[PDB]
């Protein structure tokens, strides 16, 4: 249900509507690794893209 | 400091 | 030069801290200081701070 999950390592502000924002320790669920640099997933009710290097995978 | 984000896809 | 090292923003960037600045594509960053390969310091639309070096293209 929560699929591949991760925890935010750093603060990140969505640059656009296709992106999501998060703070350190936030949880990103249902991650889609649509690229080595940009993943997609859900964080605090929002869905979009974020820097793969800004989170650490953790199930 | 944290690493910079990669340029957008 | 009053503007020093300048560059043009390639992509959108939203400051994720009070120590950072933000810009839209085509915005101009001036008085740049290349402090490291990741984050540079400069001015953009009245705001002083850090930003991703890879999000701009040097242009005098």
């Amino acid at each position: 249900d929560l699929g591949i999950t991760a925890v935010a390592l750093y603060d990140y502000q969505a640059a656009g509507d296709d992106e999501i924002s998060f703070d350190p320790d936030d949880i990103i669920t249902n991650i889609e690794m649509i690229d080595d640099g940009w993943w997609r997933g859900v964080c605090k009710g929002r869905y979009g893209l974020f820097p793969a290097n800004y989170v650490e995978l953790r199930q | 400091k944290r690493p910079p984000p990669p340029p957008p896809g």
